[PDB]
């Protein structure tokens, strides 16, 4: 029963690492959307500078 | 003694509501048993009310 | 010349104002991950109070 | 133009630095009564069970103290404590009986 | 395709204060639900992932 409770604690510790990898994926997607929106604004300023 | 007796009569009125209180032998022992029962029920009803209101929130 | 320069300042200013509104939002203490738990139970925490 | 250009200088790098400090779960709003959007992190079910809540370490200490298993439903906490109080009252009665019998 | 569909829908919910009228809500990174829909797979790939 001690061996079972030790291995149960190790399984719960692994669920915590999967959520961190998902937070990184969400941040990386939001920052990609943000980079695209800032490229469009930079292209608008480049047109104003050509004028 | 008079405070325990008032608490029991009040509690019994609350439990029986509009039903007439049955006559019973009023002595030291029956009042002690009724007093413990009244304290235990008041404590349990408070605890149950807190659980019921948390279950509604949840 | 005046009309084109005015458009460029208007666009820069609108972009500046929207940046300052976003920076004020992103600085809200409620959104920060490093918010140490309050030592006192919040009055809105009905379950912890019960 | 010099003044407004200086406000926008390093704008991307300012926003990214502020965004890095934010807790994404704090943005996730839920409506209980149709009208009030509360952050999901403020729901008592999530404060008590979510591994990313700042209160998780405190509620873990409470669950260990009350001997409630971490796999249990967070709504079972008040009902479990009420049954522990029932058990304390029973043991008090039992000890009183046994001391009177002795 | 499945990971992208889930990430876009999760991130779309982080931006949407669905009940606040659109004029007054500062969005995070200035991103709208539309800016994330562009990061979604081609509509043919989405339908195929769902089936």
């Amino acid at each position: 029963q001690e061996q079972i409770q030790t291995a149960e604690r190790e399984i719960v510790g692994q669920d915590l690492n999967c959520e961190r990898a998902q937070d990184l994926c969400r941040r990386s997607l939001l920052l990609r959307a943000f980079n695209k929106k800032r490229e469009e604004e930079c292209e608008a300023l480049c047109q104003s500078n050509k004028k | 003694m008079d405070e325990k007796s008032t608490k029991i009569i009040m509690w019994l009125k609350k439990m029986f509501g509009d039903k007439p209180l049955p006559p019973y032998e009023v002595n030291t022992r029956t009042m002690e048993i009724l007093y413990q029962l009244a304290e235990w029920n008041e404590a349990r009803d408070k605890d149950l009310s807190l659980v019921t209101e948390d279950l509604k929130l949840k | 010349v005046y009309r084109e320069l005015g458009s460029i300042v208007q666009e820069l200013k609108e972009s500046g104002d929207k940046l300052e509104e976003r920076l004020t939002m992103l600085s809200d203490v409620n959104l920060l991950s490093a918010s140490k738990p309050r030592s006192n139970i919040d009055s809105k925490d009905l379950t912890s109070h019960r | 133009i010099i003044q407004e250009s200086q406000r926008l200088q390093d704008s991307i790098q300012k926003e990214v630095k502020h965004f890095s400090a934010i807790c994404l779960p704090a943005l996730l709003k839920v409506s209980t009564d149709g009208f009030n959007l509360l952050p999901s992190r403020e729901l008592s079910i999530n404060r008590m069970s979510n591994t990313h809540a700042p209160y998780y370490g405190i509620f873990k200490g409470i669950y260990e103290s009350v001997r409630l298993p971490l796999y249990k439903a967070p709504e079972s906490v008040l009902s479990h404590v009420a049954d522990m109080k029932k058990q304390l009252f029973f043991l008090r009665s039992q000890l009183s009986s046994r001391s009177e019998a002795i | 395709g499945l990971q992208q569909c889930m990430l876009v829908s999760e991130c779309s919910r982080l931006l949407t204060a669905d009940s606040v009228p659109p004029s007054d809500s500062t969005s995070i990174l200035g991103l709208d639900k539309q800016d994330l829909l562009d990061l979604l797979p081609p509509n043919m790939l989405v339908l195929w992932v769902r089936d």
